[PDB]
């Protein structure tokens, strides 16, 4: 249902469901590195571990469950060779902290993206946008985005996907609860 | 609208490197790897003006056409002025996976195989085109992947790219009088292609090797 | 022979020329290209790309709070909630916007601007706001009236929830660039108030983007002044000794 | 009769400027912005023979031709002739809207934006060529206006047209021996195009900046 | 009736007609600047101060009332671009001196046109003459002449109309008054 | 490689020849020329004037 | 007389283009070759031999 085909390319049917995450008044927002999110389950995990090689797109969908009562806008962006970075030091970020597999990390400053770029300018990168009082999903396609014509998916994630509350989610009660879930498709997966 | 094209926006000369360097009769140990040459790794990422134009995008290929500028001065005035001699530098270019020469002397400016250049002082500046060195089909500006396959690998580290390095020394054996030379490295992109176009930096720069940010 | 000689100007290094030059590896064969999608061309395509203003101009705000300026039920009508001054180049709602990055690497900019601002209020809120344009040759308004005056949109975002106002073409290399910035305005004034059912929450946000229409031009690069100026970073001196 | 065109009328070289300048070991805050460079804003209002040539039309449109030509001499003779050390120059085009160096060494001579040339004392004059730059359509000799909005703006000051500004600096790091270098630059406007002429003027001029005569 | 188009170019008849001026035996002359003398009065000054902008022609009739028994020349000349000059100062002439509105300006060295340059020369410029005993009216048709496509109303004077009496008026009485008419008239005015 | 000599007279400036020079920035695109009344091509037409 | 200009980079040793160079006896005449068996002409002809 209005899908957004990245960067006007179109590249199984699987549909990994992550676990829900909880949007709060307070959350900064969360991102999944697509290879690493995968690569732990399912036949596609299972094949990865088995060789050394992988090449496939993917297809992204997020929904949220929420009442007419609700407030809140999502930007849901898949952000290609998202190169993260350390807040307040020059040494570079760790494989514990980089690698997070289908749990995912959570954005310590959405602003700058974790990256020292501008979320404001985020928008140039294939994204969605999830206004509560308008819509509730957002479908993304994503092609192989590789500068080589194979990868290494244990090592190298083409791919991540973030989820930014741009306006915090509200409602009459000081405390709200929002479930966001995140289901992942790769298609023609090696 | 010519302008503005992604061509023109990047191929641009910049000093990418300065670094001047005595050579007054280094027979002795004094400074090593700095008594008659220096070596500079070909990055683009040294300077934040070409840093911050580059990083607008994700994936780049290009050729960079590299110009040489020496100049020679001394400030002892041991003697008269009696002119500056007219010396001869080599500039080798030694891609990745080849072997970089550790002094003046070495073997290793005679390879046969590094391309090299001959020039003197009194001559325009040497101009020489690096092509695309790069086993994958662009360079990867950012590069979210580790470089090693053990854990240890570096974040952002790709083990592609690399464009290679370039050694500069004196050709002439060490003349009575020591001299401080002065050379100054342009680097100008040529048939560039971009991909991916990123949001632009806004914090500054912590680290040549990181994206890391300060706030 | 040829019968040759030397012009003025010749063994000069210019910065700028675009001659041949010798291939250093001339056997070397490049790794042919593949396709990669998303390929940039032209870097007016990337200022076309709508990207959000900081529309909450107010000085405490910091970071996140920027984007956004919230509506309320307290909020008196004929109340003015914002202004974004029609200048890239000068501080302001535009500056950490795609448009004004890339405009400030140039000179002289021309061609008109697209804004589109959205209401991300619950489902059941109900208002009318006033969205009101000031040309370059004029003061900026402030009360209600005086801005329906001029172009206006009176946008009810209970029933619409994103409006689209297009600024008209705008040179601002002729106007007022250091001239020895009044270059045009965009305010926004609650017309009604805000009507909430009694489940949904008090306040209201507001989120605007700007992007650059296809007629827009870039002339003159120059040096960007916003990259944080030159400090030398770490390990630079010990990547290439 | 082709003799008498605008083109041929107006396109001779001329000295549009002449400016030396010292820059012996100038470490110290001795002559500053004098230490070893100098900048000059490009107007043609300057010599009075171009002046009276070029103000007999009202709206003129024209690409700059600038030529340097710089010799080194010495008076001090503190030591045997020595003949004299090859110096290299630069030479940045900083256009309006930009930032100009305000010291020999600073940042802004390695902008990779202003346009640059570097070339030696021994070389042939330098040439390059300024095109037409200016918001307007052509260049506004006679300025009937005020360039700023507030009533302190100055008359016949026009905020467009202002070609740039032309700094030259010695890249040599400073030798021992001081130096007097004299850089003189010649402009020949190229391609002109003339609208409305204007009666020739017949008082001697009182200012550069403007029209007043004196009786 | 036999009017002249400037530099040979042809480009609403409202003819705001100001204030008669009195040419006396002793008259150095009047100028107007056109954009200015209209800055204040009619459609035309409403549009100029609402607007930032402005782009039209003008038309110019100049009209003398005199006898037969009334003798001397006048030189009716628009200059373009008219960057008067100070007298015996270094210093510009400021906003006061120059933008003198409808009322217009008088000149203090009609030989040097206060511009340093010859008035035996100013013939080049777009002109007409009035001379007493074979014609008492001027029209004149200015062109757009900016150098840009668009102007300020309120900082720039592109025209400046100059009546200059070469000949000075004379009668048998030492004192002589004959009455001058300007009217001007912006067509497509903006 | 082209066998070429240098001629007399090679290296020196004129300052009345006309030979083609680098252009500063090349890829600046100078503004349009709009039609502006009054245009003088001959100086013949000036002195023609009265 | 052809008017030129050096570009940056002239009378610079390379030790990688190719350009022709005076031959020292332009009189001599070599000795002409003959049909050897076992011509190389490209070296991947070389591992392809196990």
């Amino acid at each position: 249902a209005n899908y957004c085909c990245a960067y006007g390319e179109w590249p199984t049917d699987r549909f990994y469901t992550l676990k829900s995450v909880k949007w709060e008044t307070e959350s900064t927002g969360w991102w999944w590195k697509l290879p690493d999110a995968l690569n732990n389950i399912g036949m596609f995990g299972q094949n990865v571990q088995h060789h050394y090689l992988y090449r496939s797109g993917f297809l992204i969908h997020v929904q949220c469950n929420a009442t007419k009562f609700h407030q809140g806008a999502l930007l849901v962006v898949a952000i290609p060779e998202h190169q993260r970075g350390a807040h307040n030091t020059t040494t570079s970020p760790g494989f514990d902290d980089i690698m997070k597999g289908e749990e995912g990390g959570t954005f310590n400053h959405p602003y700058v993206l974790d990256d020292g770029t501008s979320l404001a300018c985020a928008t140039i990168f294939p994204h969605q946008w999830i206004n509560l009082r308008t819509n509730n999903s957002a479908t993304i396609v994503l092609p192989w985005m590789n500068a080589a014509p194979m990868d290494f998916p244990l090592r190298h994630n083409q791919w991540t996907l973030a989820i930014i509350p741009v306006v915090p989610l509200g409602t009459r009660t000081v405390s709200s609860m929002v479930p966001i879930t995140v289901s992942i498709a790769p298609m023609c997966c090696e | 609208v010519s302008e503005t094209l992604v061509e023109n926006f990047l191929s641009r000369a910049a000093l990418v490197s300065k670094r001047s360097f005595e050579y007054k009769n280094h027979t002795s140990s004094e400074a090593r790897t700095d008594k008659n040459f220096y070596k500079w790794t070909i990055n683009t990422k040294s300077f934040v003006q070409l840093r911050r134009k580059l990083e607008l995008f994700t994936y780049l290929r290009f050729d960079a056409e590299i110009t040489i500028l020496t100049t020679v001065a001394v400030g002892s005035n041991n003697s008269t002025y009696m002119g500056l001699p007219d010396l001869t530098l080599q500039a080798m270019f030694v891609p990745t996976g080849a072997l970089t020469p550790e002094k003046q002397d070495s073997f290793h400016w005679q390879s046969g195989s590094n391309a090299s250049v001959f020039f003197k002082v009194s001559d325009p500046p040497a101009r020489m085109t690096i092509p695309f060195m790069c086993i994958n089909s662009a360079y990867s500006v950012f590069y979210d992947g580790f470089a090693g396959f053990e854990k240890n690998g570096l974040y952002g580290i790709n083990p592609a790219d690399t464009i290679g390095n370039l050694c500069v020394r004196i050709v002439n054996e060490h003349q009575p009088i020591g001299f401080t030379v002065t050379v100054r490295v342009y680097m100008k992109p040529k048939h560039i292609k971009a991909w991916a176009p990123r949001p632009p930096r806004t914090l500054p720069y912590m680290s040549i090797a990181n994206a890391n940010y300060k706030g | 022979g040829v019968p040759t000689y030397l012009l003025p100007g010749s063994g000069q290094f210019l910065t700028t020329d675009d001659h041949s030059s010798a291939p250093v590896l001339p056997c070397f064969n490049p790794t042919p290209e593949m396709h990669i999608p998303g390929q940039v061309r032209n870097m007016l395509e990337v200022i076309q790309v709508e990207s959000m203003m900081e529309i909450n101009n107010t000085e405490n705000a910091v970071g996140m709070q920027r984007l956004k300026v919230d509506i309320s039920v307290l909020t008196d009508v004929d109340q003015l909630l914002f202004n974004i001054p029609l200048d890239i180049q000068l501080d302001g709602p535009l500056r950490n916007t795609l448009v004004g990055n890339i405009s400030r690497y140039y000179t002289h900019w021309s061609g008109s601007l697209e804004m589109t601002f959205m209401f991300c209020g619950s489902f059941m809120a109900t208002g009318k706001l006033i969205l009101c344009y000031t040309p370059p040759g004029g003061s900026c308004p402030t009360t209600r009236e005086t801005a329906m005056l001029g172009t206006h949109i009176v946008w009810d975002f209970g029933l619409q929830s994103s409006v689209t106002l297009v600024i008209p073409w705008i040179s601002g290399s002729h106007y007022r660039m250091f001239n020895n910035a009044n270059v045009g305005y965009v305010t926004c004034f609650m017309q009604t108030n805000l009507i909430v059912p009694s489940e949904s929450s008090n306040t209201c946000s507001l989120i605007g983007f700007v992007a650059a229409k296809d007629d827009f031009s870039l002339r003159l690069m120059r040096d960007s002044p916003d990259i944080g100026q030159l400090e030398h970073l770490h390990e630079a001196e010990a990547a290439y000794q």
